[PDB]
């Protein structure tokens, strides 16, 4: 009952642009699997996680980097930061150095007993393979905290992307130059994996189309030198690395498929919670998206070993997500979650106060019942107000809106501008009428028609080292400016 | 300054980026305690300039003489208030968007240039059905609509050559891959 | 502005930073006050005026 | 700007830009976390509507 529903909806929609109906159609195709689907999805997710853990255990460079980071964080002998919480911290199927050493002793022993058995007849020896299998079985019982697990996964992804980029660059430099078949190239590259003996065999072969090879022979080895350096830095076989990468990719694909199936199955629960929480807020679409994000964050941390129902956990996570979204978003100004909770508590108290008394809750009684000062209550009542729209009509008639009803008190007015212009013109005229050096010192001290306002020592170092003479000149200029015959025109600016 | 004519044309993305002097990421307008804009808000003082007349955000840069000095704490260029009047911002989007008024306005110039009715491009943009951008095989060609079931039926058969995207990306790829001179000659 | 600073240094007045936002009578209105009404909250005292 | 009645006067265009920015941030968070196909389509439709 999937194709017929889609066909009927597409034939019935008369160019309707309702996102709610589109979302309901997209989520209505997947049905529910009660008590039998979620368990299988969780089992497949755990199987994928175990496959990823096995692929990591078969990749000893990750364990080497982990041990190096542990040695770096322990070399200071005093470190109890948040980095310890992101370590392995295995579970028994708070933190203390004793148990850490007790659990890492056998790990270090296995590491040092496996590192010595690498040169034993090669990397594919029977004893070496058994030791690697034992190390992997031991590592499988260690659950990694996602804090550093995400960093390790990102590092492995970066390494795999670099390897694939080098391989693609080599393939391009081969194809775009010599037009070589992929079947005769990838096969030899996988079979040899050591040197350029396949290149010598291709040269020995006739290949009439491969005569144009001397112009790219100098670049083939230069490009393969990067792969040789990568192999020397890693020190592992190419076949095992490719197998680990393929297994990790398959596991990640299965995990993503299981997560998508769980999300498509719980979309109906998400929309049911949205209907149970039908508040206008910002919009129903934003609330549905927040619920979906919460559902994904819950699935990324959910397990079926608790023996309970995923419905309650998903509901709690969706409620938390919606609360955070309505506290942060769905408002003009940003209000913190703590302030929102305090406002909600004050409203719940005022609801009972009005039900018991019948009058608006006074701030004094509210502060006495809340055991808080009246200043906080007053500030909350002042700030908690929804901003008024800009297109609200001032009167009953919808003729003139609130577009032009506010005065511009930010910029100045022509009155003060003309007053300041007349004042500066009068001061300039007075300075021009006075002595030259006096006006120069007054302009360099206060900043009339000058950018920088020099101090006493600056004006001194510019004009005369004696700072007392500059002070005397400034005082004489001020005393001459305070003369009534010359201040009769400046007394009018006493108010300004 | 005296302009001769008034030209109207389509705006370029890089030109819109050059018009702005910063990107707006957080939708915060103001704080409930202080009316100072957030350092990444809508009308932030770093992107659109100072609020007051030649005054920084933290009120440290007095002495108006200091002009064009970027602060190390708030980072507000000390200029006049009218700077905010003649400047705009930009928003970096993740997925491209189709201009609504370019196809909703009659006579649906997008549908005229693409030779496709309005209902089809509406179903494509609103993610109701998929469209083939360019088909190398002899099965389908450009401007072919496939539903959800048809897309899955056609995707399991072939691969690595069936080019199809969703709405805005598909339309952008079609507009980029199309040639105007060949279509004009054909018409 | 430096001009106002020089003027204040010349006159030497205090000129305290106090705004003047008092209520004035609109222009062209010459009448008589019947009765005034002072409304305050419970926290602020009547201040010997109300 | 704050109104004379001690309250704030917002603009509808500010709210529209806030909605657009919120939807863009949600789309970025969904793309960075590998959101499912249905959720990505719904978020893109919401961004187009915004």
């Amino acid at each position: 009952a999937a194709a017929q529903v889609l066909s009927s909806v597409e034939s019935e929609i008369g160019r309707t642009t309702d996102p709610v109906r589109m979302y309901m159609r997209e989520m209505g195709t997947v049905e529910l699997l009660t008590r039998e689907g979620e368990i299988d999805i969780a089992k497949r997710i755990e199987d994928g996680i175990n496959q990823v853990q096995c692929s990591v255990a078969e990749y000893p460079e990750a364990i080497t980097y982990l041990l190096e980071q542990y040695d770096r964080v322990e070399a200071e002998e005093a470190r109890l930061s948040d980095l310890i919480t992101g370590f392995v911290d295995p579970n028994a199927e708070s933190i203390d150095p004793e148990l850490a050493r007790e659990k890492f002793a056998e790990l270090r022993a296995q590491y040092v007993v496996t590192r010595d058995t690498i040169k034993a007849k090669g990397r594919s020896h029977a004893t070496a393979q058994e030791e690697i299998l034992k190390l992997s079985e031991v590592f499988k019982q260690f659950r990694l905290v996602p804090k550093q697990f995400d960093y390790l996964v990102n590092s492995m992804r970066v390494m795999m992307d670099r390897v694939r980029t080098q391989e693609r660059l080599i393939m391009k430099l081969c194809v775009e130059q010599c037009k070589m078949p992929k079947k005769n190239f990838i096969t030899l590259f996988t079979g040899n994996e050591t040197s350029d003996t396949w290149f010598n065999a291709a040269i020995a072969m006739n290949k009439p189309w491969s005569e144009k090879l001397h112009d790219v022979s100098e670049e083939v080895h230069r490009a393969l030198q990067k792969l040789q350096q990568i192999e020397e830095e890693t020190g592992l076989t190419i076949e095992q690395v490719k197998d680990i990468n393929r297994r990790m990719s398959i596991g990640e694909a299965k995990a993503r498929r299981a997560k998508k199936e769980m999300v498509e199955a719980n979309l109906r629960l998400v929309i049911s919670i949205a209907k149970k929480y039908t508040n206008r807020g910002l919009q129903f679409l934003d609330l549905i998206q927040e619920g979906n994000i919460g559902l994904m964050k819950a699935v990324d941390k959910f397990e079926y070993r608790r023996g309970y129902k995923f419905s309650t956990y998903a509901t709690w996570w969706i409620r938390q997500a919606i609360t955070r979204s309505i506290a942060d978003q769905a408002r003009t100004i940003r209000i913190p979650v703590h302030m929102i909770e305090t406002i909600n508590k004050l409203n719940r108290i005022s609801r009972q106060m009005l039900q018991e008394m019948g009058r608006e809750p006074t701030p004094e009684e509210l502060a006495e019942r809340m055991l808080m000062p009246e200043d906080k209550i007053r500030k909350v009542l002042k700030i908690a107000k929804e901003p008024i729209s800009m297109e609200t009509p001032i009167g009953d008639d919808e003729d003139s809106h609130l577009g032009d009803f506010i005065e511009d008190t930010t910029l100045e007015l022509p009155l003060d501008s003309a007053t300041t212009e007349s004042l500066r013109a009068a001061t300039h005229d007075v300075l021009a009428g006075l002595t030259a050096r006096e006006a120069k010192v007054l302009r360099m001290r206060f900043g009339i028609d000058m950018n920088t306002d020099y101090t006493l020592e600056e004006v001194g170092k510019q004009f005369d080292v004696t700072r007392e003479r500059i002070r005397q000149i400034e005082a004489k200029a001020l005393r001459k400016l305070r003369h009534p015959s010359r201040s009769e025109v400046l007394r009018s600016f006493l108010d300004d | 300054e005296e302009f001769d004519a008034i030209k109207i044309a389509l705006a370029s993305p890089d030109m819109i980026r050059s018009w702005s002097f910063g990107e707006v990421k957080k939708p915060e307008t103001i704080n409930y305690r202080t009316f100072k804009p957030e350092r990444d808000g809508l009308f932030c003082a770093r992107i659109f300039g100072p609020v007051k007349d030649y005054e920084c955000l933290c009120g440290k840069y007095k002495r108006l003489k200091h002009r064009g000095v970027i602060c190390e704490k708030c980072g507000v260029e000390v200029t006049q208030t009218k700077v905010r009047r003649e400047r705009m911002g930009h928003i970096e989007l993740a997925s491209p968007t189709a201009h609504i008024w370019f196809l909703k306005s009659l006579p649906s110039r997008i549908g005229l240039l693409l030779d496709m009715p309005l209902r089809d491009i509406e179903r494509v943009l609103y993610f109701e059905s998929y469209v083939v951008i360019e088909g190398g095989m002899t099965n389908l060609e450009r401007q072919q609509i496939l539903t959800e079931e048809q897309y899955l039926d056609a995707l399991e058969e072939f691969g690595d050559e069936f080019d199809a995207k969703m709405g805005a990306e598909a339309i952008q790829a079609l507009l980029k891959s199309m040639d105007l001179e060949q279509e004009c000659e054909q018409l | 502005t430096p001009e106002e600073k020089l003027l204040r240094a010349i006159f030497g007045e205090k000129a305290s930073d106090v705004k003047d936002s008092s209520l004035r009578v609109p222009n062209g209105v010459s009448g008589t006050v019947i009765d005034v009404q002072v409304f305050t909250r419970d926290g602020v005292e009547k201040d010997k005026r109300a | 700007v704050p109104l004379d009645g001690g309250r704030f006067a917002t603009s509808d265009l500010n709210d529209l830009y806030r909605r657009v920015i919120n939807r863009n941030n949600r789309l970025k968070r969904l793309l960075d976390l590998a959101a499912p196909d249905i959720i990505v389509r719904n978020e893109k439709r919401m961004l187009q509507e915004a």
